[PDB]
């Protein structure tokens, strides 16, 4: 009630202020205690703070003029919390496969996907940066907060699943693996890219771009929208019978996934590429006009 | 004048070099595996260098052996030669081994500095305070010396805890002065309410009597919980904040009865 | 004896060493104490062609150009700066302590308006926190081109013209140590300028290789990039507040911080006193995801001395509540210490702060008069003018000034509470109001019936810290507040009402005597208020302390589980409506028979949902369950 | 020729005022800086004497006196070292950036036990923060007594002393500045020494005019000596217990001590303390982390906790003291903070060797864990890379102990043989959940629950994903699995058969109050109950975060999970129900007994009830019903 000016040090009502009475002047130490209410025993309103005060403004009635006492009539809040503030925060648990089934049909807004995916790309710039090694890197590994924002976490199989897990996190079908995870090759940042590229469409489509069964027959999938050539357009870390491998044309990945706009439809085929070096990278598709 | 010494700590829970769009507490984890593995290469490379050295060394030193033999042995000196070259080829090969371990000294010059190569476990001893053995004085033996010399030496303290009348003074008071949370303290505070009647000083006298049966009040419950007084004091203070008009005057009044 | 005087030493073999080595702890400083230094000969330059254009005569052209050459693991300076004399890079370059910038402080009786930055003749030594040797190239326009050349090994020289066009200014070269290849990148360049060299006023550019497709033209792209960039981003609380529009302001916003939408609200601040500064407040249209995430440290408010960044220490420069509001403080007055990356005498940004808060209030004040889009910052960050109310004692005569609630005559509508307390009726003379857990609850409370009755409008809050305000504001404009849901809530009303009620008091003497006892250490007080309209009965709350919304709040948020406080803080009062047809019934049960156990049970029922319709939680609400259970089972024929 | 070489030059006049303003921020300093010299120089007549004993002869005690005099506005402080020779005074005194320390440090390369600071030699100069004109008077050993007079000026003068004689060392007359009489306060003075001079190895007196108004030597002014520089087996739990109390002035011992050093390119000594009892304001946003403090050489640097600890271990006091670290020009900043977080990582661990150790001492434990649980599972939401060493200091109350707090690895060395996740419990009070539903089955079925009825135990449990290879399950969510008898299967199939219509009646009558009704054995003593699904809040995690203050509402559209009703079909309420469907499902009476029950269930399950009023008052009808009323 009283209008309060300064501050008074910390002690039983913790940081006690000073204020004035709004109508006589009579200065005021304003003295703050946390409020529940009641508790396991039922409810309430435990004793007392609720005429605690009533004592110290019954003191106040009395004048004993040595009666520092609790400014009006409740328990004010001048700093509560006991008196002590402390923060505590949530984790998000909004897994991105979380999001997507959450997620509207094939067609999902492309600037939301815009978004997630400069957020995402930013996210692999600096784990480039920081040369962060995980071709194993999966839908269900990339956290999409309830702010909209892109989470990366578990990289690699080296320091993930350390609780119970998948019996075919390899066999599965791997839609969302670079033919060089395909290829049994190694990790890098088109392999990375080309991962979350499926996931992109995925996310336009709300459904997984691409479904295979065997390493090859992945790539028998993947070679459908992208194109095919023969062993002439092959890396040399190659475990799959390459040149076995019947050339074929691409699909307009613009027209194939879901409100895939053109900028991004080719982005997207460039993550997608078979070769990683005809691949776009992380910064460069972060800052393309697409995002 | 120099501590570049330091300029190259490597911290992989560094939480000052993180990322918006990165979980580091995967992150970290990961950074971790990343210097054993690195560790784990650079120990495997040092070793297998250096048992080519010794290899290519031992090779060296008994084909040096058999030079003296072929030297000694009558027209062994055409093979002597044929073995020269050998056994210095032998040695060139052990000098790049070494030169190669000389580059393995340089990147330990470069290493980065961690937990692991900083410093090693000097010393370390722990203890748990369990005890002073379950015992017991008589606190009238102890009051007898401590009532005489704790309460002069204290007098002023004590003094100035009956001069105050705010109750988070009062709190922060004990706080800082926690030695002075006891019966004698508040017996030297009745005591001085008598002789301030006597001096005709009762505004203070009053006020004195409200501390003292602050401290009477802390006394009060210490009792009721089985505890020591110091370890509850700020409770009292707490419970105070906390306690009903009608009971709380209660409370004085059965703390006034304490007294 | 004799005295003897002597002058003081120096050992420059040592202090060079400290120089480099004890004086920064931020490497990162070497590029901006570089441009810095360039920045002042370009100062140097346009206070001589101003007084005398003919100084231009060896080139008009005022930049700054970093020019990296991994090749050599070196960097350029390019200063298009006045230069130095070869007199100079032996006296003042050459000399710890020494610097020229205070012969312009003198000698710039006329240039006034030429504001040199930094002055302790002793920055450029610390060139060698990443770099093995120095080289500086000169030539001012009194004098050739020298080439001034040292690593730091306690001596410098100074060699001849050699060839290689300077006329102006210097080229630094920079020959960076083994370890320190990382300032070769564009990304690192980038990201030490961006934070050092934001507002310097001439531009700065980088020669970087540009990352180009192969050069099969077939395609190919451009061999460099020439990144000036860097400075786009200009000085605006320097000019003239009238003059600066939204047009060119929004756009300082935006840039200002990763943000692409004008800001809600801002405030130009132009301090002409002894701690002259200029600052810009910016309010964002919406709060931040991590606006609450206290764990982080702040960086909104950041603190420029002569456009330079030097410290964004919030937690000084701006109260906590306030942290959402984003702005630059620029003074030219500051007395940062030797390795300017602290202010000196902290009790300066304690008065820069109050000066600030001040505007900051005049905004809010200003925003009050646009409804529309102040609803849309009240909104936004409510609980941040909350929280000030909470903590800034000082300033709650402005920020309850602020609060907006929506109340049982404004209904949807949020309004001010001096709109609340303007439209008071003469009886009314406090302000009542009602915390809960939602609007719904609250607008159907039993606490508001009477209330409504009486013609009174109630203040409906919600948030927990809406809680912490109302024990805090407990009066606004002359008239204190009263909440609804506490004992001796004094409506205004009719004396002889008030006698009906001691009459029904009297009737249902016997009845609350009863319900004390059925009740014995459940309630602390059974009794009868007229507050209640529709309801038989219901648990109120006290004057004072803990109430409904309470527990939820604080019993749950605090980490700290204070026992104590938790044991120690709430009775438990009673209401009786003796107008209500259950009350009426047990009373006329409790004549019947007050030992009839059934009444007696009925009475614990009706406390147990008065707790409930109040927001109270019970002592075991599986008990509760179990009796309407029995209930039903009763009706059922079970 | 082409060129030419110059040496580095310095201009002092600028130089020495760059010294004495912008190299210092704080000046109480002053006080830190002349007293060290003293005990470097106490240090070098040690060592000396351990050469020479006869050195001595000039005084044999070592000490630092400070005399302030409040007439003159000075400060004397009494140095009792070897002194400066008349060269010592023009080379070392009066040379910027230089120290005969460390040319007693080349002194002491032959072997020794000493141990100096002062390797930026500028020190003196603080001085020049806080006081006008400084006179030294020194007497060396080797030769004359001198007055050494200065105002910083660019020049200082030196001319034999003479009156008072000085048997060896120096005295400091510090002419303080008009505004700076605040130095000649006992309790200023009393403040610095304990900020930087609290563990100097040397005693260090204050004079002050008391009765007879006379100087009085407080003797006791840093009678605080260091604890980590003994040999911690020659240290009992007495002096241990007076150290803590010292250190944290707290009157209680300690709980718990360690000492702790390391050796190598990092190298210090350092004593961990765990205290008995919580502070009041343990947990205060705006509190000092400054448990445990850090020192040079015994000198105070810093305290800054915020980096050396982890908050969840911000309640160890202790202090440690390194050899030698990076300090800047500037001693109260440290260079190379990741040195800091080294340590850090170092004291951790040794921590949580301290804890194990603690646990083994079950009674202390339980003490420790009463009073600082709270900050182990806070280790457990923050720490993602020692969580897993903190679950095991974790206790809970559980069905089959009594109220005994228990380990979840004792839990899991109890749990049966096809038990293959740890059933638990959340809520408000262990009564609450100890009476709820859903551990009656779980109970029925031979299972143990553990009681987990802290608010902090939402943010615990989100990270006890698995512990020691078990699962964990909550008994209130959807899925509960307990034992299936293929038998008893069979019949629940049957029974889901025969309320089938029934619980799609329930459902039309509360279709938009509740996702899915159905039948589950989870329940024993009642007709029904409310589950959360196994997405979003539980009932207790909707009702803590909407207790918090600054909470964005809008993240409840990710987080409000689905509530299904369950049934126990083995009630006469819920067979009558089934019976009142078959003979009016669209009886009025019966969707209203439905809505009831669901509210009922709902309310009692500890979920949020939308109208307390309205539930309320249909109580009140059903009353007057019972009491004739209407
Ligand atoms: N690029 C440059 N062009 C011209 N003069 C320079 C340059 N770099 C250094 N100097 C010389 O150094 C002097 C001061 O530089 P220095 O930075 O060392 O001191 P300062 O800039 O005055 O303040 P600070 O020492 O804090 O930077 C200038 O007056 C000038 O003589
Ligand atoms: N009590 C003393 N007795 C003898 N000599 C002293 C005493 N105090 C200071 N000196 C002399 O003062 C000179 C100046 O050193 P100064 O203390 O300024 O550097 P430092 O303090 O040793 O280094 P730092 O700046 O790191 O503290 C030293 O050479 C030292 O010999
Ligand atoms: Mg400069
Ligand atoms: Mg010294």
């Amino acid at each position: 009630r009283y209008e309060p000016v300064a501050e008074i040090g910390v002690g039983a009502y913790g940081t006690v202020y000073k204020a004035r009475d709004p109508h006589s002047g009579h200065f005021v130490a304003l003295k703050s205690v946390r409020v529940p209410n009641g508790g396991g025993g039922g409810g309430g309103l435990p004793i007392s703070t609720v005429r605690e005060v009533a004592l110290l403004r019954r003191l106040e009635a009395f004048e004993h003029p040595n009666v520092v006492r609790l400014m009006d009539v409740c328990a004010t809040s001048r700093t509560d919390r006991e008196i002590k503030v402390t923060l505590v925060f949530e984790h998000v648990d909004q897994d991105l496969r979380t999001y997507l089934d959450k997620a509207p049909p094939p067609g999902l807004p492309a600037e939301t996907i815009k978004d997630l995916m400069r957020q995402f790309l930013r996210g692999l710039d600096f784990l480039h940066a920081n040369c962060i090694v995980h071709r194993d890197l999966k839908p269900e590994n990339i956290l999409v907060t309830s702010g909209g924002t892109v989470k990366l976490a578990d990289f690699g199989l080296a320091r993930i699943y350390s609780y119970q897990m998948a019996l075919t996190p390899v066999v599965v079908t791997l839609w969302y693996r670079a033919p060089e995870v395909l290829l049994q090759s190694t990790y890098a940042t088109p392999v990375d890219m080309w991962s979350v590229g499926c996931i992109f469409a995925e996310m336009f489509r709300r459904k997984p771009l691409f479904c295979g069964n065997s390493e090859a027959d992945q790539l028998g999938k993947i070679f459908d929208l992208i194109g095919l050539p023969p062993e002439d357009d092959w890396p040399r870390d190659v475990s799959l019978p390459r040149g076995a491998f019947p050339p074929r044309g691409p699909r307009p990945v613009q027209s194939v996934v879901p409100e895939m706009e053109e900028s991004g439809a080719q982005l997207l085929l460039e993550m997608l590429t078979f070769n990683p070096h005809k691949r776009i990278s992380a910064f460069r598709a972060l800052q393309h006009s697409y995002l | 004048v120099d501590y570049s010494v330091w300029d190259h700590i490597e911290v992989s829970d560094d939480e000052d070099e993180t990322h918006p769009n990165i979980d580091t507490a995967s992150l970290f984890r990961w950074r971790h595996q990343a210097r054993v593995e690195r560790m784990e290469q650079f120990q495997k490379e040092k070793e297998e260098l250096d048992r080519g050295c010794r290899e290519c060394k031992r090779k060296v030193a008994e084909c040096q052996r058999k030079l003296k033999e072929l030297e000694v042995a009558e027209g062994g000196k055409a093979e002597l030669e044929r073995l020269q070259a050998e056994a210095q080829q032998l040695r060139k090969e052990e000098r790049s081994w070494e030169q190669k371990l000389e580059e393995m000294r340089k990147k330990e010059k470069s290493m980065p500095w961690n937990v692991d190569t900083l410093s090693k476990d000097g010393f370390s001893k722990s203890m748990v305070n369990t005890k002073p053995e379950k015992t017991e004085e008589d606190s009238e033996e102890v009051r007898e010396q401590k009532h005489k010399t704790f309460v002069e030496k204290y007098e002023k303290q004590i003094k100035h805890f009956g001069m105050l009348r705010r109750w988070d003074d009062s709190q922060k008071y004990l706080s800082d002065n926690v030695h002075l949370v006891c019966e004698e303290t508040a017996n030297y505070l009745v005591i001085w309410c008598i002789d301030l009647e006597v001096e005709e000083k009762c505004a203070l006298m009053e006020q004195v009597a409200h501390q003292t049966i602050v401290m009477q009040f802390i006394l009060e419950l210490a009792k009721s919980l089985k505890v020591d007084p110091r370890a509850c004091f700020r409770q009292f203070f707490t419970k105070i904040k906390t306690a009903d008009r009608q009971y709380m005057e209660g409370f004085n009044d059965e703390l006034e009865a304490f007294k | 004896e004799e005295v003897e005087t002597f002058a003081f030493q120096a050992e420059i073999a040592q202090l060079m060493s400290l120089i480099i080595n004890t004086f920064y702890s931020n490497k990162e400083i070497f590029l901006r104490e570089l441009i810095s230094n360039a920045s002042d000969a370009l100062d140097k330059i346009r206070y001589e062609s101003l007084t005398d254009p003919s100084k231009l005569d060896s080139g008009k052209e005022l930049k700054i150009d970093i020019i990296p050459n991994p090749q050599e693991r070196t960097l350029t300076l390019v200063d298009t700066g006045i230069g130095m004399t070869k007199a100079d890079l032996i006296n003042n370059l050459g000399t710890i302590a020494k610097s020229g910038t205070k012969a312009f402080m003198e000698a710039l009786q006329a240039g006034a308006d030429i504001s040199m930055i930094g002055q302790f003749g002793v920055g450029f030594y610390s060139a060698y926190l990443v770099a093995e040797k120095v080289v500086v190239i000169t030539k001012h326009n009194d004098d050739e081109q020298y080439a001034w050349e040292s690593s730091a090994g306690g001596s410098f020289t100074v060699r001849a013209d050699h060839g290689e066009p300077i006329g102006r200014g210097t080229k630094v070269i920079l020959h960076l140590k083994e370890d320190q290849t990382e300032y070769l990148e564009e990304r690192r360049v980038k990201e030490v300028v961006k934070k050092h060299s934001q507002f310097i006023g001439y531009p700065i550019t980088l020669y970087l290789e540009k990352e180009r497709e192969k050069e099969i033209s077939k395609k190919i792209k451009e061999k460099y990039i020439d990144q000036e960039e860097l400075n786009k981003t200009k000085p605006i609380w320097t000019r003239n507040p009238d003059d600066i529009t939204q047009e060119e302001y929004g756009e300082f916003y935006k840039s200002l911080t990763n943000d692409w939408e004008d800001h809600l609200a801002v405030k130009h601040f132009s301090v002409e006193g002894q701690l002259e500064f200029r600052a810009l407040l910016f309010i964002p249209r919406r709060a931040p995801f991590d606006l609450f995430e206290n764990k982080k440290k702040k960086n909104n408010i950041k603190l420029y001395v002569r456009r330079v960044f030097i410290m964004d220490s919030c937690d000084e420069l701006i109260p906590e509540y306030l942290n959402f509001i984003r702005g630059v403080v620029d003074s030219e007055d500051l007395p940062l210490n030797i390795s300017r990356e602290m202010l000196q005498q902290s009790k300066i940004l304690k008065v820069i702060r109050k000066n600030i808060v001040k505007k900051c209030l005049e905004l809010f004040s200003e925003l009050a008069e646009d409804k529309e889009n102040y609803k849309k910052f009240y909104e936004a960050f409510s609980k941040n003018l909350k929280l000030g109310i909470h903590e800034d004692s000082t300033n709650r005569r402005r920020l309850s000034e602020l609060l907006r609630y929506h109340t049982s005559q404004s209904g949807d509508e949020m309004t001010s509470l001096s709109e609340y307390v303007s439209r008071m009726k003469e009886t009314q003379k406090s302000i009542y109001y009602i915390t809960g857990e939602s609007k719904e609850q609250v607008a159907n409370s039993a606490f508001v019936e009477r209330v409504r009755k009486r013609g009174f409008e109630v203040v409906y809050m919600t948030e927990p810290i809406d809680e912490y305000c109302v024990q805090q504001l407990k009066e606004f404009d002359g008239k204190s507040l009263v909440s609804v849901t506490k004992e001796g809530l004094e409506l205004p009303e009719d004396e002889e009402e008030k006698k009906k009620m001691e009459e029904s008091k009297a009737k249902f003497e016997n009845l609350c005597k009863l319900m004390k006892e059925i009740l014995d250490k459940k309630v602390e007080k059974v009794t009868i208020s007229n507050r209640l309209v529709s309801s038989p009965c219901c648990i109120v709350t006290s004057t004072y302390g803990w109430t409904a919304n309470m527990e939820r709040i604080m019993k749950a948020q605090a980490l700290r589980d204070n026992s104590t406080m938790g044991y120690m803080m709430a009775k438990k009062h009673l209401e009786i409506n003796p107008d209500h047809p259950i009350v009426e019934t047990l009373r006329q049960k409790a004549e019947a028979d007050k030992n009839d156990k059934a009444v007696k049970d009925l009475v614990v029922l009706l406390f147990e949902t008065a707790l409930l319709s109040s927001g109270f939680s019970l002592e075991d609400p599986q008990t509760h369950s179990n009796r309407i259970y029995r209930m039903i089972k009763l009706g059922l024929g079970i």
